RNA sequence: CGCUUCAGCGUUCUUCGGAAUGUCGCGCAUUGGCA
RNA sequence: ACGAGAACAUGCGCGACAUUCCGAAGAACGCUGAAGCG
C-alpha cells in the first residue's frame, strides 16, 4: 500500500495498531463507555467508509489499471470532503490525522494504480471492521 | 435433420440482477453482484437462467400433477422441447438457448451517456414491531441495456415444428410479462424479447411461416 | 495410401464444459470440473468428445435406420469415415480426430488481461412441489478461448475421397450449428471451426481442391 | 489450542459438541451452537474461505502467493468484523479459534497447511450441520 | 473389526446387512437411500483407494490419513443433509470402520474396508 | 444546526441415472494323422 | 567309452476394433433506505 510517517508500515495489522491505540475504557457511571478516537462515533466511520465506496466500485467496474482522470477526480473530491468532515467535527478531524487516510489518498493518486486503490480502500474498510469489533 | 437459428435481442426495461458467487464483497459494498462474462467483465444473461424460467412458466401454465416432484414429471410438450432424463424414457431437448451476451450497439450507446454497465440500489428491510432496518446494497443492470440472444431448434420431428414454436412464442410471452433473474416483487428483472430472424441454418425445413 | 492432415481451431463462443470426474473438492466449492490436460493443468478438448458429436450429428442428419441399437449400424459413409467394428464387415476409421489443445496465443492473450481459463458458473435447481434452491457450480472454459484441433484423413479409396471430405465439412457444420461438451443445451459449449491447413502429409495425394 | 488441546477434524467434533445444548422449548429440542450461532454466518464465513480457497487451489507452488496472503489478511479483518456484529459468532471465532488459525498458516505460507485449515473449516460447518 | 452385539464385519456382513435393511414397497434400502448418495461415497472411498493403491508400503503414510479423517468429515456430512445416509452409515458402521482403520494403520486393514465397501455397492445394487 | 443507529439477515451448497458393453479368447508350421 | 552324440519351443504374428463422462436442472426465496428528533 503504502508508507506513513518514520518509515511506520501501513497495513490491516497497523490498522488494528491504530484502532486499539486510541481505543480506551473511560468507564462512566459504572458503565463501560468505550470511546474511541476521542468521541467518534461508528455513523462517522461509515459515513466515511460510504465515501469510498463510491469510487471504491466506480474502480472495481473498471478493467484497465491506470486509474482514469474520473477516478483522478473522484479522489480530488475525496480529499476535499475528508478535509470538510474533519473541520466539522473534531473527532473526525482525529481519527483522519492519526489513520494519515489523507496521506493514503495522495499516494493513491500518485501510483495511479488499481492495485494501490484496492489496497487503500481495503485498509479503510480494515478500519472500519475493527471499531466495530472493538466497540 | 434440420437446426432452425433464432436470433434477436433481449433490452431490460426494469434493473436485471442474474447473482452469480465467488466474489468477496468490501463491507458497505455489492454484496450480490451479477453475473458476468469473464472475458469482456460485461453483464450476461445466461442460457440456463432462460431456459430454467422459460420452462418453469410453460410447466405452471399447461398445469402440474398434484405432488410433482421431478422436473422430469412434466407435460409432454415440455419434456419433448426441453428434453428429460426420466430412466427408460430420456427425451431430447430441442431448445438450445444460449448465454445472451452485452450488444455492442448498447455498449457504445452506454460509453456515449458515459453510463455504467450496472447500477448499485440502495434497499433495507424494517422490522414491522422494533422499526430496525437492515440495509443491503444491491447489483442490478442498467435499464436499457441489450443482449442478444441464440436459440436452435433442432428438428427430431417435422410434424411438430409448429405446436414446439406455438409453445416457444408462449414461453416467451410469459417470459416478457414475467421478471428474470432477480425478484419481480421487488420489480427487478423486468425484460423485453424482439426476435430478429428466423431461419433453418441446416437443412431443408421452412422456417418463413414460423 | 495417403494421409491429409486438417489443422485449425476451434474457438469457444460460448464456455464450454466437458465433464472430467476424479476430483474431489470443498463443501461449498466448485462441484464439476472440467477435462484439462494433466501435464499443463490447461483445459482440453478431448478427441473422443469431437469425434462422438460429429459422428453423432452426421449420423442424425443422414439418417437413423428405423430401432437403431448399435454405432455399427450408422449409414455406410458414416461407418466408412469414423469407422465399424460389425462381424464381418469390419471398415477402418479415416478420420482420426485428435484431442484438441489450448491454444499458445489464447492462454497468452488471457495472461494480458490477468483471465483465468476458466470460470466457475453458479446455477441452481428450483423444486417443483417445494421451490426451494439446489445450488451447484459448474466448471466452464472462458469465452475468447481457442483449442487448435488436428485431424488426420486416410486416403484408402482415392474415388470416395471427395465426398469424405463433403461429409466431414457437413459435420463440421452441423457441429457449429450444435454444441460441444455438457449443458449446451442450456447454453455451453458453443464452438466455431477456423481450418488453416489442409495438405497431405503422405503420399502423392492432391489436397488443393479440398 | 489451549490447554495444550490440538486442532483437529476430531477437534472440531468436540468444540461443536460441547458447545452444543439442547435448550428445550415447549417441550421441543432447539439445538444452539456458540451461543447461537446461525449456520447462515457460518456459510458466510465458508463461503469467504471457499473463495481463498479457490485462489489458492488454482495456484501451482506451495508457498503461497502474495495474492492469496493478502486474502488471509482480509479473511482476519472480515473475521474480527463479523465477531464484533453478532456475539454468537465471536463465540465460535473464539472457541475454534479459526482466526488463530489464519495467523499461523500465513507464518507457514505454504498450501499444505492451508488446505489443512481448509479441512477444519469444512470439518466445523460439517459437524454444526450434523449436530443440529 | 465387530458390531454391536458381537457380529462380525466382513462382505457376508456386508450382504446380511444390505439384505435385513432390504424393505418392499420399490426396493427400499435403509429408508431411502438412493445409488447416487452410494455412488458419491464410493467416489470418496475410491478417492482414496486410488491413493493407497499407487504406494507400496504396507503403512498408511500421513497424507493417506488425512484423507481418511476427512473421510470421516465427509461422512458426517452426508449424514446430516440426508437421514437416508445417516441410517446407512450408523447400520454398516462404515466410519467406526474408518477409526478402525487408521488405529490399524497398514494397507492390508485399508483394502479390507475398501473391499467391504465395494461390497455394501455390490450387493445394494444386486438387491434392487 | 444536523445527529444517532442499522449494513446485510434467515435458508438451500448439488440432485437424480448410467458405472462399462459388444467382438476376438490364440492361429499356423514342424511333431501327430493319413497315405 | 553314460540309449548315447549333436539338435534354440522356435518362426510370423499391434490387446485391437465401435464408443460424446452425457441426460434433466432459473443463483432465487423473503426483505419500504428506514426509525427517533433534537
Amino acid at each position: 500500500l503504502a508508507k506513513t510517517k518514520t518509515g511506520e508500515m501501513i497495513d490491516l495489522n497497523f490498522a488494528r495498531k491504530v484502532v486499539e491505540e486510541n481505543k480506551r475504557v473511560k468507564d462512566n457511571r459504572g458503565r463501560q463507555e468505550i470511546v474511541l478516537f476521542n468521541g467518534l462515533t461508528t455513523s462517522k466511520l461509515r459515513n466515511l467508509l460510504e465515501l469510498i465506496n463510491h469510487v471504491y466500485t466506480k474502480v472495481y467496474n473498471s478493467d484497465d489499471t491506470t486509474l482514469s482522470e474520473d477516478v483522478r477526480d473522484e479522489l480530488e473530491y475525496l480529499k476535499v470532503k475528508f478535509a470538510y468532515e474533519s473541520g466539522r467535527e473534531p473527532a473526525v478531524r482525529t481519527f483522519i490525522e492519526k489513520t494519515y487516510v489523507d496521506k493514503l489518498v495522495d499516494v493513491v493518486l500518485k501510483k495511479n494504480t488499481k492495485k494501490i486503490f484496492l489496497d487503500y480502500c481495503k485498509y479503510f474498510e480494515a478500519l472500519v471492521a475493527y471499531a466495530k469489533f472493538y466497540r | 435433420y434440420s437446426k432452425i437459428r433464432i436470433v434477436g435481442k433481449i433490452d431490460v426495461l426494469t434493473g436485471l440482477h442474474i447473482g452469480g458467487g465467488g466474489e468477496t464483497s468490501m463491507i458497505g459494498a455489492i454484496a450480490s453482484p451479477v453475473v458476468r462474462d469473464p472475458y469482456s467483465r460485461l453483464p450476461i444473461i445466461p442460457g440456463s437462467s432462460i431456459k430454467g424460467k422459460m420452462r418453469s412458466l410453460l410447466a405452471k401454465h399447461i398445469g402440474l400433477i398434484p405432488g410433482q416432484k421431478m422436473h422430469n414429471q412434466d407435460a409432454p410438450e415440455i419434456l419433448r422441447l426441453f428434453g428429460s432424463s426420466q430412466k427408460g424414457a430420456i427425451q431430447s431437448s430441442r431448445l438450445q438457448i444460449s448465454d445472451a451476451f452485452f450488444s455492442k450497439a448498447s455498449q457504445e450507446e452506454f460509453d456515449k451517456k458515459d453510463l455504467a454497465y450496472t447500477e448499485t440500489k440502495f434497499e433495507n428491510t424494517i422490522s414491522r414491531l422494533t422499526a430496525v432496518a437492515n440495509p443491503r446494497q444491491i447489483e442490478r443492470v442498467t435499464r436499457g441495456a441489450s443482449f442478444d440472444f441464440h436459440i436452435i431448434y433442432n428438428v427430431e420431428n417435422i410434424n411438430e415444428v409448429m405446436a414446439d414454436f406455438e409453445n416457444i412464442k408462449t414461453a416467451i410471452h410469459l417470459l416478457e410479462n414475467d421478471y428474470l433473474g432477480g425478484g419481480g416483487t421487488r420489480g427487478n428483472g423486468r425484460i423485453r424479447f424482439v426476435i430478429d430472424s428466423i431461419d433453418t441454418v441446416v437443412g431443408d425445413f421452412d422456417s418463413s411461416n414460423l
